[PDB]
This record gives C-alpha cells, structure tokens and sequence, in this order.
C-alpha cells in the first residue's frame, strides 16, 4: 500500500465523501466481523483509506461523536 | 350602506391650493406633524445610538 | 389523482360561486375532518445531543437568549436536553 | 408652480456669489473627501 | 454649442484663488491626519 | 518565487504550468493582435477630412466582425479546455499531503503510514537569517519527493484560505467541511514559495507557503525524524 | 345567484378621468392618447398640428421603418416642413380642454 | 418651498440632480479610501496596520464606488435627466416612488459609514463571504450595518427598476415604437430589468447570511449542514449581472457621444446595438460561475462556464465596431466628450480582452486573486465606466445646469486623468502575472518597484479630481449662458433649452402615425 | 403649457418618501440594536413611523384616483405594469430560498449524517396538516376569483361575500400554520433543516399577512363604494398578489414538505 | 441557468422576426457545433448475453424475424452476440 488509489465513485475535486464513505464503511465492516466472530476477520482495508485522505481533526471528532453516541451516520 | 364618494370627490377637488395629503382637514395635518417629529426624533436618537457604540 | 371532469362552457359569477360552495369549500370540510381524525398526538421525539441540531453561537435577542421563538417544551428540548 | 426658472435656479445651492458658492463647494467635497481619513484615525485610537 | 460671454467673468486671480482653495480643501485635511498617523498607532 | 522587476509569470517547475505559460502566449498573441487593430482602425477613423455623414448600410459589414469573433474564441476556448481536463486527469499518485489552512498558519499531515504533522508559519522578518526572503519563509518546509505524483487535499479549520503554489501552476481554496484535492508534481528540486490566496483576517498576508522538494531518500529519512 | 349594488364610471368617474371618457365617446381625443394619422403632407394638404399654445414639438418618422424621430418645433403660421423630408404640418389651436 | 422642492419632489429632474449631488459626494469618499490603499502600497511595509483596517479601507471602497458613486450617478442621475426628456414625457410613471428611490440612499450610505466605525469594521471583502463574514470571525454590529446598508441600496435600486421600465414602456408617444427610442434610453430599460432580476436574489443571500449570525440558521455553516460554497453561488448570480449592470449606461452615453461629435444623425447599426445588448443583458445571467474557478467544482461544469462566458466577447464586439464604424465619414470634433469617448472605446477593450483571458479556468487557477483581476475590473471600472460618466457629464452639463465648462481646462483635466490611470493599472499586470495576490497590506520585497509606479499613478488621479472640483466652480462662477445647440432635430434633450423648464412637455409631442 | 394636454399624473409634492426612507432607516438600525445592544426602542419607532407612511402614502394614492379622478387609462396601463414587476422581483427573492433548500437536501453534509433529512429530525406529515393549509389556500383562489366577478357584474353583495369568505380563509391558514410552527418538533436552530424551512415557509407567511391586510383593505373600500365594475386595480392587484402566494406554498409544499421530507 | 432579460414592451411580427433571427437561429447554429464538436463516436458496447435485453417472444413481422427496425449493426448485437 502506497496510498489511497483513485476511485471511480469520486472522480472530482471533491473528496469529502470519499474520506467520509470510507470511514463509514470501515466501522460497519468492523462492527460485524465484531458481532458474528466469523474469527473475527477484519476490515483494514477501509482504515488505511480513510486515514490517508481524512483529515484527523474529522476522525478525531468522529470518533468522539461515535463515542457518545450523537454520531450522524448509521453504522 | 352609504356611498358618499361624490361628497369626498367634491371635497378634495375644493381648489382650496392644498396638496393632497392635507387637502382633507386638520387631521391630516395632526398626523402629518406626528410622523415628521417621530421620524426626524428616530433619527436624532439614532445617530446618537452610533456616536455611543462607536467607542470601546 | 384525477384528470378533470364536468365542464359548464360559461363561467360567470355563478359558476365561480357554484364552485365556491359545491367543491372548494367541500374540500376544505373533508380536509379538516381528516386532520381533525388523523390527529395523532406523537410522543416528544428521543433526546440525543447531536452537535448537527439545537445549533447556538449568538444567543437569541430575547428571553435567556436559548431559547428558540415557538419553544414548545413537550416536543422542543433545550441544547442540554428536555426542558422538564 | 412658484418655483423659479433658467440658469442658477433649478439647483439646491445658491449660485449668485461666487465666493460664498467657493466656500459651499469646498466644504461639500471637502468633507467628503476628509472623512476616510478621519475614520482611519479613529479606529488607530481603539482600546 | 455656443454661449454668451461670462455675465460675471473670472479673472486669472480669480482662478487661482479658487484652484489653491480647492487644493488645500482637499490635501489639508488629509495630510494632518496622515501627518500623525504615527502618534495614533502609538496611542 | 517572483524575483525583482518581473513581467510574466514565475518558472514553471511542472509540465501544466509549463503548458499553461504557452496557452497564455497564445492567448496574449491575440489579444495584441485585437488591441492593436483596434487603434489602428480608430487612429484611422479620425485623420481624414474627407466626409460621409449620409446614411451607411450596415448589416453587410456586420457579418464579418460577427464571424470572425466567433472563430477566433474557438482557437483559444480549444486549447484551453484540453489543458483543464489534462489538469483534472486520471493520475495515481503515490503520496497523500493534507494541508489545512488556520487563521494564521498553514498545518500539514502526511498520514498515509504514521500520523505525521507539523505546523508551518511564517519566520518574522526580524528572525530571518541572511539571504532568507521577507514574507515568504516559513519555519517549518512541506518537503515532499520531487519527481513523484503527489496528491494534495485541502481544507480548512476556520474561515475560508486559498493553499497557491504558483510556481507549480496550483491553486485550490481551503473550505472548512470540504476536502478539494489536486495533484502536485515538480520535476525538479528545490525551494517553491507561495501564498494564502483568500481573504482571511488580520494576518491575511503573513502565511506563505513553502515546498521543498528532495529525492525520496531524503523525503523518507525526513518524515521519520519528524515522527 | 342574482343583484346589483356597484357604481359605474358613467356615473361615478370624475376629474380628468372623466373628461377623457366623455371626450372619447364624442369621438374626439383633447388629452392624446390615440396616435395622429398622417394626411399626404403636401403643401395643401399639411399635417394639422393642435396646440394649446403658438408652437410644438413635432417628431417626424420619415420613412416608416425609421428607428430615428426627426424632432423640432412647429410655430404658429404658415405651414412648415420636416428638415429631412419635407412634409408640411401647419399649427392649429386647441379646441377642447377641461 | 426649499423642503417642497427638494426634500418633497416629484420631479424628474430635481431628482435626477439629488442624484448626481449624491454620487459626486460619494465619488470623494471612494477616491480617499483609494488613496489610502495606494499609500499603504507605495513602499514595502506597513503604514496603517494589518490586514483587518486594511480589507476595512479596501471594503468601504469597493461598496462606495459600486453603489453609491457608480450606480446613483448613471442610473438615478443621468437616467432620471434624461430618459422623460428623450421620449417626451412629462415625468416618470411614479414621481413619488422615484423620490424614495433617491431617499433610501443617504440612510444606506450612513448605516456603511457606521460599519466602519463600530467595533473593528468590515475586513471582509466587498463579496463579504463566510465564514470570515461570520458571527466568529466578525463579531459585533459591523457586517450586519453593512448588510442593512445593501438592502436599503437593494429596495432603492429595485423601485427605481420599476420606474423606468414602466415608463420607458408606457409613456412614449403613441406613435413612437420601441425601435425609435435612444440607445440611451433601450441602454437604461435593459439595465433596469437586470435590477430588478438580480437584486432580489443577493437580497435573498444576505438575508441568509443576516440570520445565521444573529438567529443561529447554518446555511453557510458546515456545523449545522450548511455550505460557505452556497453564498458564494447566490451572491455572484447577482454578482456578475452587477458589473453590466455598471457599464450598459455607459454604453449608452458612449452612443450617443460618439455619435454627437461625429456629426452624424443616428449610430452606425441601430438595430444591431439593441440586439448586442441584449445579448449582452443575457449571457451575462448564466456565467456567475467563473468567479469560482478554484473553488472545487466539476470539471464539466466548469468548462460549461469558460465557454458561456467568452461567447459574451461576439456581442461586445460588435458594439466597439459600431462606435468606429459610427466615426467614419463623420465631421469630428475633438470635444472633450469626444475625448472621454475615445479613451472608453480604446481602454474598455483592453479590459475586457483581458477578461476575455480570466474567462479560461485552466489559467485562471494562477490568475484567480491575483492582482491581474484588478487590473481587469479597474481597466472596465476606472477607464470604462468612468470615462463615459465624464464624457457623459461634460457633454451635458450645458443642459442640466444652463451654464458652460471652460473647455480648455476640461482637456487638460482629460490628459492628467489619462496619464494617472494608466500608470497607476498598467504595472498592475505584472503584478498579478508575478504572483501578487489580492487583499494584502504589504507584500514580499519582489513587488516593489510595480507598487511604487502604481501607487505614483494614483496621486496623478488625485489631482485629476481635484481640478475637476474647482472645473466645476469656475463655470458657476463665470455664468457663461447656453445660446446655441447643433444637431437638435436628433437630440431631443436639448429642444427645450438648457436648462429645460421645471414642466416640460405639459403639452405632448406631435407624432404622426404614417 | 399651463394646462397639461397629456393624460398622466402629475403627483403633489409628498413627504412620504422622506418619511418612509427615514423608517427604513430607524428599523434597520433598530434591528441591530436589537440583535447587539438589546434595544427594540428604536425597532418600535421605526415600525411605528413605517405604518403611519403607508397609511398615509396609500390613503393618497386613493384620494388622487378615487375622489380626484387622476387615474386615467394610461394612468392605470402603467399601474399594471409596476405590480406585474414587483410581484416578479418577489419570485425571483423566494428563488434565493428554494435554491438554498435544494442545494442542501441534494447533496446533504456528512455532518447530517449525508442523508436527508438529516438524522434527528422528525419532518412533520405532508397528508396532515400541511395538506389541509394547501386546499384552504386552493379555495381562496377560487372565491377571490368569485369576488372578481360579481364586482365586475356589479353585484355588490356577492363581491362582498366572496372577498369576506377569501379573507377568512387566508386568517384560518394563518392560525393553522401558527399552531404548526409551535407544534414542530424542530426551530429554526435545528441545523440547515430547521433553517431552511422556518425561513421559507416563514417569509412565505409574512406575505400572507401581507397579503390579507391587502384584501381587508379592498373589503372596506368596497364597503365605502369606491370601486366601479369597470375600475378597480386595488382589487386587481391584491388578486394577483394573492394568486402568487397560493403558488409559492405549492412549490413550499411539494418542494420542503413533500419531497425534502 | 437565466432568470430572463432586455424587454421590449412592443411585440408585433417585428418583434417575433427580431427574436427568431436573434435569438432562436443563432442557438440552433451553437448547439449544432456544440454537437458537431461532440461528435465522439463511441466504441461499440462489450457484449455480454443478458436475459433482460435483447428480448424475442415472438421474431419481428419482416427480414429474418431477428432484427429489430433501425438495426445498426455497428452498434447493436443480435440476441447470440454482434453481427460481424
Ligand atoms: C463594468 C465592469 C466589468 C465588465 C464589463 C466586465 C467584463 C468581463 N469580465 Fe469581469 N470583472 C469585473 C468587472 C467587469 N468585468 C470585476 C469587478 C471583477 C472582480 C470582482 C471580484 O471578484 O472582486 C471581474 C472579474 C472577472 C473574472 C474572474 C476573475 C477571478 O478569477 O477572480 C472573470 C472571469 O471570467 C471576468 C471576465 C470578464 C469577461 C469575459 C468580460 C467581458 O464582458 C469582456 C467583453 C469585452 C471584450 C471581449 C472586448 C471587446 C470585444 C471585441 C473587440 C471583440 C473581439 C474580441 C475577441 C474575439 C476576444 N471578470
Ligand atoms: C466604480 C468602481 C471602482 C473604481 C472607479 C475604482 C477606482 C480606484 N480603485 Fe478600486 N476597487 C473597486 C472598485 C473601484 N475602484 C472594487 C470593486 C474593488 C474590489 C474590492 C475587494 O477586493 O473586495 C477594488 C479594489 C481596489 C484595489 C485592490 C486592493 C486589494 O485587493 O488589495 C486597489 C488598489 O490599487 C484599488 C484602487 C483604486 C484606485 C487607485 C482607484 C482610482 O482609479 C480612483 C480614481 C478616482 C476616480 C476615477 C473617481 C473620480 C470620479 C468621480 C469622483 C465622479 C465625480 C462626479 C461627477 C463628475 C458628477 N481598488
Ligand atoms: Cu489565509
Ligand atoms: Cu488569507
Ligand atoms: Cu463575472
Ligand atoms: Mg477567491
Ligand atoms: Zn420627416
């Protein structure tokens, strides 16, 4: 791994999604592999996408809000 | 109900050399000198508004 | 859904009033009895402090400056949460 | 209509003198023209 | 376009009365402000 | 960086900004070539004596100076569509840089391996070493690998900034919320300056922009020693 | 539904609202609001040009297509002619005015 | 009777003096404020501080040349001089309206004075955008003064809208079409519905932006949701719109200068120059856009906006080959008008070829805030505008005032004026070429020679307008009364005498119905 | 000369335009009084001198039409032409709103939740309420339309009838939506949601107040038989003023209601 | 995307003649270029055998039954893959 390769969902100047899907979909996968043991396989894919291309600050508040419970996305 | 527009037409086509908004009485004039002393008072007040909140 | 239906070629003042009486009005009948029977009386939304909602950086120009002008306190819950 | 007609008439400023007009224009634009500065300096005397 | 002579002529010191007055109006003002510009920055 | 007296723009470090500085000599070809027929018509027009002050039959005439316009704004719009797409390409870089503008200072994360970053702000011109330029050096360098497809991300954690690096023909605005990205790549080392390209408070033109570009050797044994 | 009960301008227009109303029905046009239309111009047969004064402004559009009105003044006298095309128009006082 | 006539009017032309009484008292403000811009630039450093008293200055002058000198001059000036005069009518469709028109813009001017006096004043720009236009970075009463002071400006314009295209539509002579009006006179009908279209919409942003910092809304607040980005498409749809706005009038004065002095009875191609500005009016609604370039929008979409906007350059064209081909066979006179009309014609292509090179977004990413946009918009503002609003005021100064300029002086006011603006844009070119941006108190050592030029250039103005002042004066003061005017039978401003009468045309005009 | 030979108005010198420019002056600055020094004395004064304007700037314009019979065809040819322009400089201000609205609930920010309607917002119901607003408002435009003819068939009576029954229901929306407004489940301080919606619908209901006094001031004026079967444009205009309203909360309603709910 | 522009109160045939040679005709020839610039011939579409195209309950009442009316077989494939 280098760094986050261009994605076809996202081909404009604008990234903002691309770091948010990712951060979302790290954390579904995550939750998932959590809940089913499955041996408890993981995601990590996701995470190295989306720690690239997002800045900390918002996966830092993220985190938080995820942690509190007033994260705005459905994971 | 009444329809007494012909006593106001006649009223304010009196060539009594008044314009409009006083043509109709003393009224007019009550209200005219109201609203010119509230509007030139506001916009004394105001500027002494500005004068205050100029400063720190 | 419709499509239209029974034209009365002239319209004059009584047709206006024709329709005034024998559909606007009608609806407007039918409407409120529907929202006079559709009247669900929902229990006060779940609080959860989401930083996107309950937004203040200037407080508001009246009252204690939190709160907002229709406050309804059984559905509307102040940024720390419900009012009582 | 009593309002006056021709050349010097048909504006809000006396044109008859023409030192007291000297004196009225240079106080219009003057003014306009000082007042910049003298917010600038206000706003360098703030605190 | 053609106009009667001046009903009330200006002379050249005329003219240059009004265009020093109309000078200093204008840089006066603004030179003193600017003059103690430093005195403001320093309070 | 823009050096004393200077008339066009600074040295394209990269191949757009190369191809743009040709794209606006052509585009600057013809707007002397306009400008000048134009005066020449209009000094034209008034010397000579002779009068026509009749009616003249326009329309036939109009068809020229209407075609002709239309052309022309095809010659430039061409080019100038080409290099904007060539600008949003199909690249893959093999780096990541975030920058993010603050009100005073720029910030940067290389985060793609280990969470490096740093804050770069503008060395006072009373702490400036000899030979250091006025306004524009900065304490801490955004060095990055030079001859590599870098992808820069910017945004902002206040008010709107503007990260520009002219000398690389680049320019994204900093939008806090937003993640505008756009791809660096110098072919060849060196110090690049640039400088907040938006409105943004007291100290609006006192955070520059500074990129020094190394190998990857160095890159690498940089962004360690950073953390 | 059925009645009555509104006002009429026959019965309940006044001022100059009423003047060009009656003026109207009598088919003349004191206050001008209908377009003027041209007689064959020449010298004995001028354009008639009303006016409540001793002159007025008249506007020639020469050719119909023309996108500029030559304009000047028309005294009170012999019949004059358009600067750029001749035409004659010949003032005339103004007959009704209320 | 001295607040009857001129604090209770109903007249077209005393209005239209208000108005010019106005903007000249404003035109001195926003030359100050330019002054002190230049003098903050003409050596490396800092003279009044940082960048906050600085966008202050620079702020204030955007809006006062924009809305207070620019605008109420062609439009309430010029336009309520002349528009009744040039197709005959008694006065406006709405005489009173059109008095609160001119009233609204004093308040306005003094709420924008007030900004800059509270708190720290307005360092926003004059696009006031967020979040530096915010409740954060721009606490207090001062933004939110200057957004109460362009909506009053807003409600003045939109009204006075109302007016001349009723007027304009409803009170021309029964037999007179639309293709016999005066290019001024289409020029001010085109302006006026560009007013009334975009207005409403900034008036719609600001509003937004009112409430998100005093009612706690997030339109512009990513927080809540909202988007910096969206103010910046509302406020540049009226945006653009605004600037042809500023130079249609002018256009149309330039129209009828060239005309006038060429000795000709009407323009070359008529028919042409109304559908070029119509055109013009427009495209100039659907290209806001590229004043976004680098802001993060699609590729697609802002190539659209590269091409709408250069196809703008066709129409554009074939009014300054109009204005030549209107100098032909003509019997010049080299007026000073004439001089003002030809500097426009020259310096206005200039500006707008060089727009012509912004209009590409591939280069515009390096151009975009740099000094290079100022040079744009100054050659358009300063050498366009401008210029016709002086060939404007001194060709028809006679009427308004009854009185004539000394026209020797009046040449040597063009030749200062010619030189200062030049030398004060021109290195301006550079600048931006070199990497200069915008909105900077000071800037790196490399820059010095240009700014120092520049800055040079603009005391030359100063003295431009200072002569014009006292220009002004001695033509009052010698009191030389208008005996003849040429080409009346095409000009019917002047049919009536200068000064016309306070009622003119109480008896219609004679138009026959061929 | 001397006496005019034109058909338009030439109006008497007024003070109101001083007087309104001057109340624009005083709410506006009373308003950021309001906002930063918490003063509405100013605000109080301002709307006060702002209606005795109105009042009397309109009682005039009646005066010079109805008693003075200065409204002349072409007089009134050109009143047209003003509203029909003012009522479109209108559309064009809640286009500023709908554009805002659209271009949240199109592309909504991750920090929503990058849905729409953003998460925690409990939209009211379109079938409810809202629906009901909608056909009160359908039916006012059929009886002013009523209204409109019997006026111009002279049946005093009806008109009046027709114009009360329009009146009422345009007060019935009002109380309606008020109720509405302190039964939402969300403000104004609820995100881009709550913005976006409180503004529009909420400058939409300021025009329907608006829009209301306008018609009460036809009711009164016919009372008083000012107006003829044939010469009414205070009522033609409070008609197309109230048409545009109907129109702006059909786009509300199937816009912010409907679709981005 | 307009709101509107330069009104012309007046509208008879002039008018209408005015907008259709200076406005109507000349966005007819833009879009033509525009089209004529755009004019990317697409590599014909990879075949691959879906169920939900190429549909054939019943062969066509003309040719071999298998051809669909404006066939272009540059561009469209038969049910078994691309003509040839
Ligand atoms: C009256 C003022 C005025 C006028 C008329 C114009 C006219 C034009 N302007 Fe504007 N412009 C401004 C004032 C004006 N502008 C201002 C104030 C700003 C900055 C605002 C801010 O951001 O603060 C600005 C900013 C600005 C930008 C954005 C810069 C940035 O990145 O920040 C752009 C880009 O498209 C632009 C382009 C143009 C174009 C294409 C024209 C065209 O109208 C030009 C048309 C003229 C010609 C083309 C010449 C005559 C025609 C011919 C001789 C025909 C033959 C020529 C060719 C074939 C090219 N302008
Ligand atoms: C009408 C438009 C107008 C005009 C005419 C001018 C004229 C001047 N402006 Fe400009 N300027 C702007 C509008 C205008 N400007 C705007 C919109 C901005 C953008 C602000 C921003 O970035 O937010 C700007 C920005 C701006 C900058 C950039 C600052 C920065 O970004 O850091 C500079 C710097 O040089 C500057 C300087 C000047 C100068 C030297 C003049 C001189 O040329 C002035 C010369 C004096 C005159 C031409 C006025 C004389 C005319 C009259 C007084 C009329 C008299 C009346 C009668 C005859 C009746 N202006
Ligand atoms: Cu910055
Ligand atoms: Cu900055
Ligand atoms: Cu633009
Ligand atoms: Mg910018
Ligand atoms: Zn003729």
């Amino acid at each position: 791994y280098q760094t986050a390769p261009f994605d076809s969902r996202f081909p404009n100047q604008n990234q903002t999604r691309n770091c948010w899907q990712n951060y979302l979909d790290f954390h579904r996968c995550e939750k998932a592999m959590t809940a089913k043991g499955g041996d408890v396989s993981v995601c990590e894919w996701y995470r190295r996408v989306y720690k690239s291309l997002c800045p900390i600050s918002w996966v830092s508040t993220w985190d938080d809000r995820r942690a509190e419970g007033t994260f705005p996305g459905k994971i | 109900f009444e329809n007494r527009v012909a006593e106001k037409q006649k009223l304010f086509q009196e060539d009594n050399g008044l314009p409009v908004h006083l043509k109709g009485g003393a009224t007019d004039n009550i209200l005219y000198r109201v609203t010119m002393t509230l509007c030139l008072g506001g916009t004394l007040y105001s500027l002494y508004c500005l004068g205050w909140a100029s400063f720190p | 859904a419709s499509a239209a239906k029974g034209d009365h070629g002239g319209t004059g003042a009584r047709t206006w009033r024709f329709l005034t009486f024998g559909l606007a009005l009608p609806s407007v009948a039918l409407c409120t009895l529907n929202s006079w029977l559709h009247s669900g009386h929902r229990e006060r939304p779940a609080f959860i402090p989401y930083h996107h909602l309950r937004i203040r950086t200037k407080p508001f120009s009246w009252g204690d400056g939190n709160h907002t002008f229709f406050h309804n306190p059984r559905v509307n819950p102040l940024p720390t949460g419900y009012e009582k | 209509s009593h309002y006056e007609e021709g050349p010097g008439k048909n504006i809000p400023f006396s044109v008859e003198n023409k030192w007291r007009l000297l004196a009225m224009m240079t106080l219009f634009f003057g003014s306009g023209f000082a007042a910049p500065f003298f917010i600038v300096r206000h706003q360098l005397l703030k605190k | 376009i053609t106009a009667k002579p001046a009903k009330t002529p200006t002379s050249p010191k005329e003219q240059a009365i009004g265009l020093s007055v109309t000078f200093l109006s204008f840089l006066l003002p603004a030179g003193w402000v600017l003059y103690h510009l430093d005195n403001y920055k320093k309070s | 960086m823009a050096y004393p007296m200077q008339l066009g723009f600074q040295d394209a470090t990269s191949p757009i900004m190369e191809e743009l500085l040709h794209f606006h000599d052509h585009t600057l070809m013809i707007v002397f070539l306009i400008s000048s027929l134009v005066l020449y018509i209009i000094s034209l027009m008034l010397t000579t004596k002779l009068t026509h002050t009749s009616t003249m039959d326009a329309q036939e005439v109009e068809t020229i100076w209407t075609i002709l316009p239309a052309i022309i704004l095809i010659l430039i719009a061409l080019p100038s569509l080409r290099i904007l797409y060539m600008m949003d390409e199909i690249n893959n870089p093999s780096l990541t840089v975030k920058t993010m503008g603050h009100q005073w200072y720029w910030s940067y994360e290389y985060t793609d391996y280990e969470d490096l970053s740093f804050d770069s702000y503008m060395i006072p011109t009373s702490e400036l070493k000899p030979g250091e330029l006025r306004l524009l050096e900065v304490d801490n360098r955004v060095v990055l690998p030079m001859e590599m497809t870098i992808r820069m991300l910017v945004s902002s954690e206040d008010v709107l900034h503007s990260w520009a690096v002219p000398s690389l023909g680049l320019k994204t605005d900093a939008i806090p919320g937003r993640l505008n990205q756009t791809t660096l790549m110098s072919s060849r080392p060196g110090l690049y300056y640039g400088q907040c390209s938006e409105i943004c408070g007291s100290n609006h033109s006192f955070m520059p922009i500074v990129l020094e570009l190394v190998p990857l050797k160095y890159f690498e044994k940089w962004s360690a020693s950073m953390l | 539904a059925s009645g009555g009960g509104v006002p009429t301008d026959e019965e309940q227009a006044t001022g100059l609202e009423r003047e060009v109303m009656l003026a109207a029905r009598k088919g003349q046009d004191p206050y001008n609001i209908l377009a003027p239309k041209a007689t064959s111009g020449t010298k004995e047969d001028p354009n008639l040009v009303p006016s409540i004064t001793n002159k007025r402004i008249v506007g020639c559009i020469c050719e119909e297509d023309n996108s500029t009105v030559i304009w000047f003044w028309l005294h009170k006298g012999e019949a004059q002619r358009c600067p750029s095309c001749g035409t004659h128009y010949k003032l005339v006082p103004h007959q009704l005015a209320h | 009777m001295f607040i009857n006539r001129w604090l209770f009017s109903t007249n077209h032309k005393d209005i239209g003096t208000l108005y010019l009484l106005f903007g000249a008292w404003a035109g001195m403000v926003g030359t100050a404020l330019s002054l002190l811009i230049r003098a903050e630039l003409g050596q490396p450093g800092t003279l009044l501080g940082d960048d906050q008293i600085y966008n202050v200055v620079v702020t204030a002058h955007a809006f006062v040349m924009i809305f207070f000198m620019v605008m109420p001059i062609m439009i309430g000036g010029f336009g309520n001089w002349l528009v009744p005069l040039m197709i005959g009518a008694p006065d406006m469709a709405f005489p009173r309206m059109n008095n609160m028109s001119f009233w609204l813009l004093p308040p306005s001017f003094l709420l924008l004075l007030a900004s800059s006096m509270v708190e720290a004043g307005a360092g926003t720009g004059w696009t006031v955008y967020p979040p530096l236009a915010g409740n954060l970075a721009h606490a207090g009463a001062s933004v939110d003064l200057t957004i109460f002071s362009l909506h009053l400006a807003g409600v003045s314009s939109i009204l006075g809208a109302i007016n001349f295209i009723t007027t304009i539509i409803n009170m021309k002579p029964p037999a007179m079409s639309q293709y016999q009006t005066p290019l001024f006179v289409w020029s001010v009908m085109i302006t006026a519905v560009l007013l009334l279209l975009s207005l409403p919409v900034l008036a719609a942003g600001i509003t937004m932006l009112l409430t998100d910092r005093n009612l706690n809304t997030t339109f512009f607040d990513p927080a809540g949701g909202g988007d910096p980005i969206l103010y910046q498409h509302l406020f540049w749809f009226f945006g653009h719109p605004e600037v042809y706005i500023l130079i249609l009038p002018g256009f149309g004065m330039i129209s009828h200068i060239v005309t006038y002095y060429s000795g000709k009875k009407e323009p070359f191609g008529y028919m042409g120059m109304v559908w070029a500005m119509m055109s013009i009016g427009f495209l100039g609604f659907i290209v806001w856009a590229h004043h976004m370039f680098t802001v993060g929008m699609d590729v697609d979409t802002r190539a659209y906006f590269t091409s709408a906007t250069m196809i703008i350059a066709i129409p554009t064209g074939v009014k300054v080959f109009s204005w030549l081909a209107t100098l032909h066979g003509g019997n010049i006179k080299w007026s000073p008008a004439m001089m003002w009309a030809l500097g426009f014609i020259f310096l206005f292509t200039v500006g707008g070829l060089t727009g012509i090179v912004l209009a590409n977004s591939s280069l515009d990413i390096v151009l975009h805030d740099t000094y290079y946009v100022v040079a744009h918009f100054h050659y358009v503002l300063s050498m366009g505008a401008v210029f016709a609003i002086m060939g404007g005021f001194v060709h028809w100064f006679p009427l308004f005032s009854g009185y004539t300029l000394n026209d020797t002086w009046a040449k040597i006011h063009f030749a200062i004026m010619f030189v200062g603006v030049n030398m004060t844009f021109f290195p301006q070119h550079f600048l931006g070429l070199s990497g200069m941006p915008r909105r900077y108190s000071d800037y790196p050592d490399a820059y010095t020679m240009w700014n120092t030029i520049s800055s040079m250039g603009s005391f030359i103005s100063l003295t431009a307008v200072m002569l014009m002042v006292f220009i002004i004066w001695e033509a009052f003061a010698s009191k030389r009364e208008v005996l003849t005017v040429d080409l009346t039978t095409t000009n019917l401003e002047w049919l009536n005498g200068c000064p016309p009468p306070y009622h003119t045309f109480e008896e219609p005009t004679y138009v026959n119905l061929k | 000369m001397t006496h005019q030979t034109h058909a338009y108005h030439m109006v008497n010198p007024s003070p109101w335009p001083l007087t309104g420019a001057l109340s624009a002056l005083l709410m506006t600055s009373g308003l950021t009084m309001w906002f930063h020094f918490n003063s509405m004395t100013l605000l109080m004064i301002g709307l006060t001198t702002n209606m005795l304007t109105m009042y009397q700037w309109w009682r005039d314009v009646i005066r010079e039409s109805t008693f003075q019979g200065h409204h002349t065809p072409a007089v009134q040819k050109g009143l047209r032409y003003g509203m029909i322009l003012f009522i479109i400089s209108e559309v064009l201000f809640f286009t500023g709103f709908f554009w805002a609205f659209y271009h949240s609930s199109l592309a909504p920010t991750p920090e929503l939740g990058g849905c729409w309607p953003p998460t925690g917002i409990h939209p009211l119901n379109p079938l409810e309420v809202p629906l009901l607003n909608t056909s009160v408002l359908l039916a006012s435009g059929v009886s002013i339309t009523w209204a409109h003819h019997s006026l111009m068939e002279g049946d005093r009576k009806h008109m009046l009838q027709a114009l009360f029954i329009t009146i009422t229901l345009g007060v019935y929306f009002t109380l309606l939506q008020a109720s509405e407004y302190y039964e939402a489940p969300f403000t104004i301080s609820d995100g881009v949601y709550g913005s976006t919606f409180f503004v529009a619908t909420g400058f939409h209901g300021l025009h329907v107040i608006i829009g209301s006094t306008f018609l009460i001031v036809c009711f009164f004026r016919q009372l008083k038989f000012h107006f003829t079967s044939n010469h009414h444009f205070g009522f033609e205009a409070g008609a197309w003023y109230w048409h545009f309203v109907d129109v702006v909360w059909l786009f509300l309603y199937v816009s912010i209601y409907w679709w981005g709910s």
